[PDB]
């Protein structure tokens, strides 16, 4: 029923403005610097990164935005990947 | 949790004779005090009229002859600050001019008037004035516990100059008075290190050093070392604030000879005789020339006293007890004993013109004939 | 009333002897694993000592094979010999000549007496030097008649011999 | 306690543990050492010393007596033996709550213990390759490497049931990561499954589902 | 040419290291300076005293003697611990087992006098005796005198006329004398304070706007006697100063307005030191909640004496915010790992809000299974923006275990049995298990409670037993019975703290031959069943359904011995329609605390409990479950179950009734109480924790509602409730390692008639 339950959110935290900085072209220092680590990397196949901001208030939907910037061999960037909503409930 | 009492002894009281007669001419009190607080509150004496002290407030001005007043005022605040302001009066009561130049705690030299006790002018100091006032040439001077030798016009207290020494962490209330000789003021030093300076500009000429070294390795330098030297004919004898006696001159102060045994406590000079007590109640008898053991007493030893005082050929030395011990300068046993008070006593008896005087704990004064 | 064990065994279980073996992934095409920080490792290896209760525990002792102790010296050949008669031992040869010699069955005796074996040594004393030779090669050495010789074994009633003689010149 | 010297009381404490009762040899023991610290062989009684611990539950001493030989003579014939014994104290140590007795999987409590018996193993197998403790430590080595495994999958279990599916997702990669063939990981892998099935992180739970599919 | 190099019994060291030392062995000419040589070397051995050599061509033959061996350490020392003497000579390269002449004596005497000089007696005079053993040893016999320390004679501290020395020394601790009007205590010196009574001084003065004072220097000197001392200090007042705005400034991650607010400064008010600090410190803490646990603040002051006025300036800088990535935990034996991570409330892999591990550490505290719980945040390598939070804890064994057997006097055969284990095996829930049998007696008991069924919070737990007491003493107040029963709940919170629980009961009973009392009587007669009063052949039972609910709100600090919050409580329990018995109590109760040194080894608290009961309409409530105290944690002082009304009885085959001291209890309990926690300073403080020790001052009452005495004149009107009982003494109560332990003492004052007192108690509960 309707009891009680503590806030539940998942890290990497993001605003909406600082997402408008990262570029293409960066490197993997620069983005790292500006949006602090990303807490949740592939950790097979290619490299590639996942931003994840999802957060469970509790008994009220649950936001999640999240961004997974892709990557280059080199260590550049490539490609976003703009997910503010999570579609499905 | 209050039981735990242990410690080495002294020599009671041995071999109590009378080939003298000693007797208390006149006591009279200016109350506590002293207490049991360490000070050098000896009073002081001229034109037959004596002037006493005390531990906070009162001074006093008793006759010469009985033991009556002249003018015995407080010297603390009359509205009282805090409580009554007790002045921790702890300076020689030394007197010239017109006048008892107390010293004090407080920081301050009561420069008062022998006519009526009325403030000639207070003053302030750096530090406290543990040592005892010494005029001259219109100069008092100070020893503190912060190693300043400040001194003040006479009339006035307008402070000429200081000069800055040092001081170890841990140290003794060793607080030399200066000696004039020639302008040339000498004192001695908590650190050890006689000074030699010159009063018009306040600057020293010479540095010295003693004993050894001392510090997490505790030397004998505690003593109750007359830390105030004296000075003969161009040499000097500053039985050092240690008391490994030694002889210097003016000019270099440069060791003569080092009589490197102990603890001073006072010295008298004489003729050739240095009579003097050594940080153990053992008084000796040396030489001018060097460290020459004329004799030795060691009676008391271990039975703290106080530093002695010639009298017309016979040494004198106070205790804890309130006793008085008299002997010949042929050693050394006692020429008679009094029990004269029962407080005890502290400081030093002074005496002059006959008149051999000195304060208890708190019922000051006993006139002993 | 319980005795002859728990004390040259390891205290605790057995469960541990069967833990499941450790397959490899597995691995599908097209893709890598993160399997690249292996520090947890295990080197293989042969071995191949026992295990479990069966493994010996008994700390080990010294005075494997012989590793030696001496102390210099005059000559003492012909009083160690005479050192063996502190205990009246048997002989399978005397040797003064070779100032060496090898004995039969000798049986020490522990709190274990299946453990004790009677043993044959092969007594190895010369002053080489600067030296003297206080060492015993095994010479046989049985499960109180049951011929074993491995190293923990061969190790301990060594050092017996070792001992009981220095012990046979502190006299 | 009385005195002599050393000789005749050392073989008293030879005597009183051969027997098997403990203490009393701990006692002469300890005091052969004490009353003469360089005595005959004065390490053979810390070698004997560190056994009769061992032996008498006196694991904290046992394991500084340990630590205090081998920094006192790191190289000597039998250290081996010393690196063993450490395993052995570790690893008793660790699932010590006899309580098991009733049956309880002590699989997920503090696994500190076991990651230090590990270490200490390891170094002995790389330190001596045929030495007389090899197998027995290899042994000890895949237990001990299954039930660290157990311990984070426990965790993961714990949080996937909670919801938090970061937590999740690293705590899987970390172990795929570091004990990459236990039964734990292929047990676990699902976990990472459903975790990206969660967060609408499609082509990732595709790529875990061909891994789980391999086997 | 020499031909050897004898060496006379080393006996310590090897001989092959006198060869090593002689630099006189074959291959170069020995004369005097080598004669001279060896002796230097064998006197650089460090274990020798004395050498001599001699040559006789090739012959060499030499002397040596053997400082070896020591092992003693006597005493001698009467106050302080030898253990630091065993320090000292370990710093004086000097112990058990060594080679030692009599040189050092000296040297030791004086290390351990200095050491006393350090310790505050300044008169030390120990004695070193080297008695031998038969070529094993020599002794070293350190028999102590040391002499009284000194007790400071003044305080002076020259320099100041904004107020005295007294109430600057009051706000001290090394004092100078203790009246004994006012005598709190005792008295000593001791070097260390000083330098933080000193600073002590320095802010207290600085609080008051003083702002550039200082202690321009200080000494100590002492007298010529070591029995006392002497302090002085200078300083310089320097005026007031007043605050003019503050300037924080720097990264502020966009918080201006909550720190803005966090700087809230009067306008033109004195300057103050502590206020600034603390509202830095504040700053740090709120930024650090957001998630820059690692902030960059900076407070510099800027004064100007041209009015006297300072206006501080604050610079600051966060950092960066998310770091945690990996939560650990040590110390767990048996306990599970979920069991204490459940309650956690901050999930790994999220931001680190600082309150929330710390919330975390308070909640797993205030479980109460552990010793202690210790966090820390350390941070993890090469990462700029990561830590791994872990907490340090240490269990704490609580559940008992028991048993006896034994067939006594005539035809004991008791299986007296019991175990309940709170948390068994670490699993996660406590359980609960008792049992006995008397010879005529019968008992079981049992319940379990899982506290989590769910993960939200969501507990559960059931509960069976079963009574046969045959209960029959001889005749009279015997009572014979039999009952059995169950229930079961269910709990869940609603809040960070509060909670609620529900969940059914069933219950049957039976009973006969019984007193003929009144209470049982008139409740009886509520029932209808009219038994005949005269005899005791009674007999009767019953059986029904009952409901639950009970709310909760705790906000302890600790497990077992809190020293701040409350704990309320609430039970509450009715029948269900149906039934047989209809009726409601309802209960209660509160531990609240307060503690009132900040360093919480002085608590007050408080307590209380209290009840009802009805008969739901027409009935009345049945007598078995009435409220009654005494003895105990109820109330000290007077024995157990004796308050409340006193059951009389009818008219023993042959109003003509009898008072006598039965507590039949009453449906309508109040009691209160009050305490003092005080330390215990007797004892090791590590082993110390263990123990808990209060005054108290006991009190309360309870008494029958539907008592009446209309027709029921010359009797105690137990309707009135006013008459209360009082009690008041020391108790104290130690967590053993057997178990919770309690002891009590206290003697009952206001008593009423036949209370029966017993001023001495204890629990195993």
């Amino acid at each position: 029923r309707v009891v009680y339950r503590p806030d539940i959110n998942q890290g990497n935290y993001l605003t909406a403005n600082d997402v408008s900085k990262i570029r293409v072209g960066m490197t993997q220092q620069q983005v790292a610097y500006a949006l602090g680590t990303p807490l949740m990397s592939d950790p097979f196949g290619t490299n590639t990164w996942f931003y994840v901001f999802r957060q469970q208030p509790g008994h009220e939907g649950v936001t999640q935005q999240t961004l997974t910037l892709t990557f280059n061999s080199s260590g550049v960037l490539t490609n976003i990947d703009n997910k503010p909503a999570l579609s499905g409930n | 949790f209050n039981s735990e009492e242990d410690v080495v002894k002294m020599s009671p009281l041995p071999t109590v004779e009378n080939q003298f007669t000693p007797t208390t001419a006149w006591s009279t009190s200016v109350g506590s005090g002293i207490g049991n607080f360490y000070s050098n509150l000896h009073p002081a004496l001229a034109d037959n009229v004596v002037y006493a002290a005390d531990r906070a407030g009162l001074v006093k001005a008793l006759n010469a002859d009985d033991g009556k007043e002249i003018w015995s005022v407080s010297l603390a605040e009359k509205d009282g600050w805090f409580s009554k302001e007790p002045a921790l009066l702890s300076g020689g009561v030394t007197v010239s001019g017109g006048h008892v130049y107390i010293g004090s705690e407080k920081a301050q030299v009561y420069a008062l008037n022998t006519s009526d006790g009325t403030v000639a002018w207070q003053t302030k100091v750096a530090g406290e004035a543990l040592s005892r006032p010494v005029v001259s040439d219109g100069l008092v001077l100070i020893h503190t516990s912060n190693g300043q030798l400040q001194a003040l016009n006479e009339a006035d207290g307008a402070v000429k100059w200081t000069v800055n020494l040092d001081m170890p962490s841990l140290s003794l209330r060793g607080e030399s008075a200066p000696t004039t000789a020639f302008g040339a003021a000498v004192v001695g030093g908590d650190n050890g290190r006689v000074s030699a300076v010159l009063m018009e500009q306040g600057q020293m000429i010479w540095q010295q050093r003693i004993s050894q070294a001392t510090g997490s390795t505790e030397i004998d330098r505690l003593s109750d070392v007359d830390t105030t030297p004296v000075v003969v004919n161009g040499v000097v004898f500053a039985l050092a604030y240690n008391g490994n006696l030694t002889a210097l001159d003016l000019r270099s102060g440069q060791i003569m000879w080092k009589r490197e045994l102990g603890s001073v406590n006072d010295f008298i000079v004489d003729g050739n005789r240095i009579y003097l007590v050594d940080q153990n109640d053992r008084v000796m008898a040396l030489t001018i020339d060097g460290g020459v053991t004329l004799w030795t007493q060691s009676d008391l030893l271990h039975r703290l006293l106080t530093s002695p005082v010639l009298y017309n050929g016979n040494l004198v030395v106070g205790d804890s007890e309130g006793y008085l011990h008299w002997i010949n300068v042929e050693d050394g046993r006692f020429v008679a004993q009094q029990k004269v008070d029962s407080s005890g006593f502290q400081t030093e008896p002074v005496a002059a013109d006959g008149k051999l005087l000195i304060q208890a704990k708190d019922g000051t004064v006993y006139s002993i004939t | 009333s319980s005795d002859s064990r728990y004390k040259r065994q390891v205290s605790g279980d057995e469960a541990y002897l069967e833990a499941a073996p450790l397959a490899e992934l597995h691995a599908p095409a097209g893709m890598i694993l993160p399997v690249t920080s292996g520090d947890y490792a295990i080197p293989v290896t042969n071995g191949s000592g026992a295990v479990g209760k069966a493994l010996d525990i008994r700390p080990p002792a010294q005075p494997g094979d012989t590793a030696s102790l001496l102390v210099e010296n005059n000559t003492l050949w012909p009083q160690v010999v005479s050192v063996l008669q502190a205990k009246n031992y048997t002989i399978t040869q005397r040797d003064d000549a070779g100032q060496t010699l090898t004995t039969d069955w000798v049986q020490w005796n522990r709190l274990d007496e299946d453990e004790q074996y009677r043993g044959r040594y092969q007594i190895s004393v010369k002053p080489q030097g600067y030296q003297q030779a206080v060492t015993v090669k095994l010479l046989n050495l049985e499960q109180a008649g049951k011929p074993v010789a491995d190293a923990a074994s061969m190790q301990r009633y060594s050092t017996e011999m070792m001992n009981v003689i220095s012990a046979g010149l502190d006299k | 306690v009385p005195d002599n010297p050393p000789n005749e009381i050392y073989a008293t404490a030879q005597q009183k543990l051969q027997d098997g009762n403990w203490r009393q040899a701990i006692t002469q023991l300890e005091a052969l050492d004490n009353r003469y610290p360089f005595g005959p062989y004065s390490q053979q009684v810390q070698l004997d010393l560190i056994y009769a611990y061992y032996k008498n539950a006196d694991l904290p001493l046992a394991q500084a007596a340990i630590d205090r030989f081998i920094r006192l003579n790191p190289t000597h014939p039998n250290i081996d033996y010393v690196m063993y014994m450490r395993g052995l104290t570790n690893m008793a140590l660790d699932d010590s709550a006899l309580q098991g007795f009733f049956g309880v999987d002590r699989s997920d409590r503090d696994p500190q213990h076991a990651r230090a018996a590990f270490s200490d193993f390891s170094k002995l197998v790389r330190g001596y390759p045929n030495s007389q403790y090899t197998t027995d430590a290899t042994k000890r080595l895949v237990f001990l490497k299954d039930r660290l495994a157990k311990y984070e999958y426990s965790v993961a279990e714990y949080y996937t049931e909670r919801g938090a599916w970061v937590a999740v997702v690293n705590r899987v990669e970390g172990m795929l990561r570091d004990y990459p063939d236990t039964q734990a990981t292929r047990d676990a892998l699902p976990l990472m499954e459903n975790a990206y099935r969660q967060m609408q992180m499609n082509a990732q739970a595709e790529k875990v589902a061909k891994i789980i599919a391999a086997n | 040419v020499v031909k050897d190099i004898h060496f006379e019994g080393l006996q310590r060291v090897a001989v092959g290291a006198a060869l090593l030392s002689m630099p006189v062995r074959t291959g170069d000419t020995v004369n005097d300076e080598d004669i001279s040589n060896t002796i230097r070397a064998l006197f650089a051995t460090g274990n020798f005293e004395d050498v001599r050599v001699l040559r006789d061509g090739d012959t060499l033959l030499v002397q040596v003697k053997e400082r070896p061996t020591i092992a003693s350490i006597t005493f001698g020392n009467k106050s302080v611990k030898d253990d630091m003497l065993k320090q000292n000579l370990e710093a004086s390269g000097v112990r058990v087992g060594e080679s030692l002449d009599r040189t050092t004596i000296a040297d030791i005497e004086k290390g351990l006098e200095d050491f006393y000089y350090s310790v505050g007696k300044y008169s030390a005079s120990v004695k070193a005796v080297v008695t031998p053993l038969p070529r094993n040893r020599v002794d070293l016999k350190l028999v102590f005198q040391e002499g009284v320390s000194a007790e400071i004679q003044q305080i002076n501290i020259v320099g100041n006329h904004a107020f005295t020395t007294d109430e600057l020394i009051s706000h001290f601790q090394l004092r100078d004398e203790v009246p004994w009007w006012n005598v709190v205590g005792d008295r000593k010196y001791q070097k260390q304070k000083l330098a933080g009574d000193l600073e002590t001084l320095r802010s207290y003065y600085l609080d008051r706007g003083y702002a550039r004072f200082n202690i321009d220097s200080t000494q100590v000197s002492l007298t010529p006697d070591k029995k006392g001392i002497y302090v002085t200090v200078n300083i310089t007042e320097g005026d007031q100063y007043k605050l003019s705005g503050v300037e924080v400034s720097g990264n502020l991650a966009g918080h201006s307005a909550e720190i803005e607010q966090l700087t809230k400064i009067e306008p033109g008010e004195l300057y103050n030191g502590t206020k600034v600090t603390k509202m830095e410190d504040d700053i740090k803490k709120l930024l650090g909640r957001y998630g820059y646990a690692y902030p960059r603040v900076q407070s510099m002051p800027e004064i100007n004496d041209a009015d006297k006025t300072v206006k501080l300036r604050v610079n600051v800088d966060a950092g960066n915010r998310f770091y945690v990535r990996k939560i650990r935990f040590e110390g767990n034996d048996t306990s599970k790992d979920a069991v204490l991570r459940r309650e956690m409330r901050q999930m790994e892999g999220a931001w680190l809000g600082s309150d929330l591990v710390d919330q975390g550490k308070e909640r797993l505290n205030r479980l109460g299974f552990f010793e202690t719980v210790d966090t820390d945040t350390q941070r993890v390598p090469g990462s700029p923006d990561q830590v791994d939070v872990v907490y340090k804890v240490k269990e704490r064994n609580t559940g008992s275990f028991n048993f006896g057997i034994g067939y006594g006097t005539e035809s004991g055969v008791s299986f007296q049995a019991g175990v309940q284990q709170d948390n068994w095996l670490g699993t996660g829930y406590a359980v609960g298990i008792n049992g006995t049998k008397n010879d005529y007696q019968t008992y079981a008991e049992l319940s379990v409670t899982n506290p989590y069924f769910t993960v939200d919070g969501v507990s559960l737990g059931g509960r069976l037993f079963y009574n046969d007491f045959q209960a029959d003493d001889a005749d009279l107040s015997d009572y014979t019975n039999k009952s059995y029963g169950t229930d079961v709940t269910l709990g869940f919170p609603i809040n960070e703290y509060n909670s609620l629980r529900a969940g059914l009961g069933y219950v049957h009973n039976s009973l006969s031959n019984m007193q003929p009392q009144v209470a049982m009587w008139r409740y009886l007669y509520s029932m209808g069943e009219h038994p005949s009063t005269s005899d005791q052949d009674n007999s009767f039972k019953t059986d029904d359904f009952t409901f639950n609910y009970g709310w909760t709100y705790n906000k302890l600090d600790r497990g077992y011995f809190p020293t701040d919050g409350s704990r309320v409580n609430l039970t509450g329990k009715v029948t269900i329609p149906g039934s047989d018995n209809e009726y409601y109590k309802v209960t209660l109760d509160t531990a609240t605390y307060v503690p009132i040194d900040d360093d919480h080894k002085w608590v007050v608290l408080g307590r209380t409990r209290w009840g009802y009961g009805d008969g739901l309409g027409g009935k009345e409530m049945p007598f078995y479950e009435n409220f009654y105290a005494g003895g105990s944690s109820t109330v000290r002082g007077f024995q157990s179950n004796t308050i409340g009304p006193k059951a009389v009885y009818f008219p023993h085959q042959a109003k003509d009734l009898c008072k006598s001291d039965d507590a039949v209890g009453g449906n309508a309990m109040a009691v209160a109480s009050l305490e003092f926690i005080t330390p215990t300073p007797f004892i090791s403080d590590k082993y110390a924790n263990s123990v808990r020790t209060s005054f108290f001052w006991d009190m309360g009452t309870v008494w029958d509602t539907n008592w009446d005495s209309s027709q029921y004149s010359g009797y105690p009107d137990y309707s009135d409730p006013s008459n209360i009982r009082m009690s008041a003494g020391i108790a104290l109560q130690w967590m053993s390692p057997l178990g919770p332990l309690v002891f009590s003492y206290a003697q009952p004052f206001k008593k009423y008639d036949g209370d029966k007192a017993e001023q001495f108690q204890f629990n195993c509960g």
